[PDB]
């Protein structure tokens, strides 16, 4: 065995496998070569080198050698640990899993090498359950595979059949009943919602957004029906219900900050009539929301913890609502310290207090879609732009000032305010004024407009590049998986003894496991047609 | 109440003395006076000189428009 | 969509100012309006209280009217 | 012909290096007329900035797609339109020989200001033949928006 | 800028006796589905009389595929 770090702890075993010769692996066998040696050299460590779970077992698992994998395991010399785990914590499926990179091809062999190898293993060892071994970090195979974003394996493993005798306990989808054209299947959703360590919709949802496939892997066949089941049972009316007592919220605050008192110096004594008693009610009632929505925002990253970067690229309508209760607060701080600046945070917590009204548009596709485009160009394409427009106008705006330096042009902010004027459309090009450096100025203003307008066409034009058959395709996608992250949200506090949230119920599928007890799977029906019949 | 001279006018209060001071824009603006009306004697162009380029015409005179203006007596 | 932001941005500028064509709802989402179609009064020559807010709300009113003009305007790409 | 077609940003940085050194022969020459260089030298020097926007992999292509269309269509609707834009300034001027038009800069200016949405159609002015006048600046902002159009799609055949 | 000789000349491998030194493309050493190849970039980076960076980048403009030529197999990557 080597003893160099780089290749530590291969062996002839290894080797063997990797020649893909099975001469060398049964006299190795026969000769009492420890198959559950494991090459822990940097080698083939998870830079150069190839992870395939450090033992042969799963080497041989990994590079298709299923005639191997057949000896290693019922040998009669020695057979190998199908249980058996790596350094990591892995062990034979997570490797497997762990090589899959949604080819064709690949996922395929990966496909067909699970499937063997659990039922192989099932008939080997009836009492082990080999899919619910956790790894070091806790996850099952399916929930490494949702994870990772091996869309191809998740595909599989959510919906396999398995028709053999004493292996259909295996899988995880059936059929109840059947007529001739329509039939009706049946899907065990087991650890797909509730686990409580990690389920499919959780892992999906709140990941990191590093993962390639995350918008596609809520469109296969169980999670897509799961969601609009849930949507169009109980969901629906309680995004409703928020809807409306926001806009109830807006309304009182509107009215309120309109009929302000006009004299200086706050606080303001109240009157003893009506119309201050119902002033000062729409008041109390405006800063208790603020308070709601600071303690909401708080208690979001803390049972989130982001670390500082997917903040700005997912849950920014988290930022806003908060961004609007801090400017809430601030406006009492400063109405009670007797500052008349305090309308001023006023108003713009009421001004950007409408647009977020737009967090509500979801649950309405027509409009949701609509949304999602709004905000895909902003944080795409209009930071580019301004970023150089910015940069541009900056530059012109220090020319003009150096030339012209009285007459609405002695400082930058102002020059800066009348060149931006012009992008609008709403320039003063007079040239009345007698200036030191007139028709020198000139040039600079046509230039500048020249320029900006070309700039203007090339966003434009640029924009154009995006409809062909893409913004339309990941919109729907992005829109769902909005719509599946509020459900999971509601969803996950609801406070109020859960039932609504439950599946078909406790409906015995097989009733005969390996041993003598039955089974009940907190399954899903779906209907389905087929004509080819 | 108002600002006065050299306080920070527009966030929440203006200037009284409108004949005298006015609130300049410059996102911390702060109340001035007004300049005295001046007129141009010297350092200008008189007429037939060449305008803009480097040089006004004089208070009784007028630039007219063009790439290579000269001052002339307005009408 | 227009009509909600625009009602929005109205009820904040009538809360800021209450005077000088900005004192009723209906002076003030007409004046708004005119920014849409590029007949704005982007001057400032009245000596209201809160100026330099006005301005930072206008700047944003018309960047955001823009914003949402462009959109429409792409996503009517998609039926062709 | 290499030169015309290809390296740019060096031909720009040595202009900027030119007006540099003009306005430091100017300003010691007793001349105020330096300024007009120096400011020349600062305007294009921060546009040059868009130099370096090569090394990162999305303003790059941003900046080359300015560039090409630059070069590559723009500079053919500059000659259509100029030559318009100089025919009818030119019948202007002919039409009305005093106020505002009596010379082809200030005409040319005048028509200029109406593509960009700022022009003037008060009609306040007594001239002596108004309402051809009329005639002539509707039929040329007409022109003018058929031109912008067609240019406008024109590049959307390009995408 | 013939780009259909320049690929094959670049990717040239061959394994017959005393012809295997006119190979620029070579095997190191392969795993089970990973190898590791390594090209021969001779008189590409450094001639003194004529680089093949040297002629594509500074070519006159005229040469048909200049923009394409830069896309071979060992150059995408040796520039990155
Ligand atoms: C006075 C001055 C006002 C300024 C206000 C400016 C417009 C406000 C508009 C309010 C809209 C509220 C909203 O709906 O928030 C928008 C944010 O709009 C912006 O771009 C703000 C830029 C700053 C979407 O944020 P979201 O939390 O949905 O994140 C998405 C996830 O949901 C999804 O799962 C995906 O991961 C997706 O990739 C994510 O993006
Ligand atoms: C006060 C008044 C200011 C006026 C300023 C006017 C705009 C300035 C824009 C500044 C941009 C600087 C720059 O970066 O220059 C640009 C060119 O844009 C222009 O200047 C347009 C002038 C019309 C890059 O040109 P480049 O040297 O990269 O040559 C390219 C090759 O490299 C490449 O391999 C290809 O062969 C390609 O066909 C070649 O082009
Ligand atoms: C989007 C188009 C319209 C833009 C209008 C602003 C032009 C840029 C402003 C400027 O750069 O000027 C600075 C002031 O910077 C600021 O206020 C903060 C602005 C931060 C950049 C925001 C970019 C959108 C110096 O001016 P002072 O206020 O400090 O002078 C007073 C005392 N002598
Ligand atoms: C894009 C709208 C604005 C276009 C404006 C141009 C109208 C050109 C008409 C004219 O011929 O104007 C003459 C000469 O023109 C010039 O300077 C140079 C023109 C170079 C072409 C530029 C292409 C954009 C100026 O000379 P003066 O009239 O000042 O006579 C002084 C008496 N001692
Ligand atoms: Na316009
Ligand atoms: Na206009």
């Amino acid at each position: 065995s080597y003893t160099d770090s780089y290749y530590k702890g291969q062996t002839a075993l290894h080797i063997a496998i990797e020649r893909r010769n099975m001469t060398l692996v049964t006299l190795l066998v026969e000769n009492g070569a420890d198959v559950q040696a494991a090459a822990n050299g940097d080698f083939f460590k998870k830079r150069p080198g190839f992870y395939f779970g450090e033992l042969p077992l799963s080497l041989a698992a990994c590079t298709n050698q299923l005639a191997i994998v057949k000896f290693l395991l019922q040998n009669s010399w020695q057979p190998a640990d199908i249980s058996a785990r790596d350094s990591v914590g892995n062990t034979v499926l997570h490797a497997l899993v762990e090589v899959a990179d949604n080819t064709v091809d690949n996922t395929k062999f990966v496909t067909s090498m699970y499937n063997e190898i659990l039922i192989l293993g099932a008939k080997l060892h009836p009492t082990l359950k080999l899919e619910e071994i956790t790894n070091r970090k806790g996850l099952t195979p399916l929930a490494l595979a949702a994870s990772s974003g091996k869309i191809g394996v998740l595909a599989y493993i959510l919906q396999r059949e398995i028709h053999e005798p004493e292996c259909r306990h295996l899988s995880r989808k059936f059929t109840e009943w059947a007529y001739g054209p329509v039939h009706s299947s049946l899907y065990d959703l087991s650890c797909i919602d509730t686990c409580e360590k990690n389920s499919v919709l959780e892992v999906i949802a709140y990941s990191s957004s590093e993962t390639p496939n995350r918008h596609d892997m809520l469109l296969v066949e169980p999670l897509n029906r799961l969601l609009q089941d849930k949507w169009d049972r109980f969901v629906k009316r309680i995004f409703y219900f928020n809807f409306f007592v926001y806009c109830l919220y807006m309304i009182i605050f509107t009215a309120a900050a309109y009929y302000r008192p006009v004299e200086g110096l706050p606080p303001y004594k109240l009157k003893n009539t009506v119309g201050d008693y119902f002033r000062v009610t729409g008041e109390i009632l405006s800063v208790s929301g603020g308070v709601y929505f600071f303690f909401r925002g708080i208690q979001y990253f803390l049972q989130r913890r982001p670390s500082l970067k997917s903040l700005f690229v997912d849950s920014y309508s988290e930022i806003l609502f908060f961004v609007q209760s801090l400017f809430m607060l601030v406006s009492v701080v400063l109405y009670f310290s007797q500052r008349k600046e305090y309308v001023a945070s006023m108003v713009f917590s009421l001004a950007m207090g409408w647009t977020n009204m737009l967090y509500y548009t979801r649950g309405f596709q027509q409009m949701g879609i609509y949304a999602v485009m709004i905000e895909k160009m902003i944080l795409r394409d209009l930071c580019r732009f301004m970023f150089v427009y910015l940069v541009f106008l900056f530059g012109f705006s220090t020319a003009v000032v150096t030339l012209i330096e009285d007459g609405k042009y002695n400082s930058l902010y102002s020059t800066c305010l009348e060149l931006f004027k012009f992008t609008i459309g709403m320039g003063d090009l007079e040239f009345t004024e007698n200036y030191d450096f007139k028709a020198v100025f000139i040039i600079l203003l046509l230039a500048y407009v020249i320029l900006t307008y070309i700039l203007l066409l090339n966003m434009l034009i640029a924009l154009m590049g995006e409809t062909v058959n893409k913004i339309a395709q990941e919109s729907k996608n992005i829109w769902k998986l909005q719509r599946a992250i509020t459900i999971l949200d509601t969803e996950k506090s609801f406070l109020k003894c859960m039932r609504k949230a439950f599946r078909s119920g406790k409906l015995l599928q097989v009733g005969f496991t390996p041993d003598g007890k039955d089974d009940y799977r907190w399954c899903f029906r779906v209907d389905e047609v087929n004509w080819t019949t | 109440d108002c600002a006065k001279e050299g306080e920070v006018c527009s966030w929440g209060k203006k200037c009284c003395d409108l004949d005298n001071f006015y609130c300049p824009m410059e996102f911390i603006p702060h109340c001035k006076k007004y300049k005295p009306y001046v007129p141009v004697t010297t350092n200008c162009a008189k007429e037939g000189e060449v305008c803009g380029w480097g040089s006004k015409c004089c208070h009784g005179l007028d630039c007219p428009l063009a790439f290579i203006p000269y001052c002339e007596k307005y009408r």
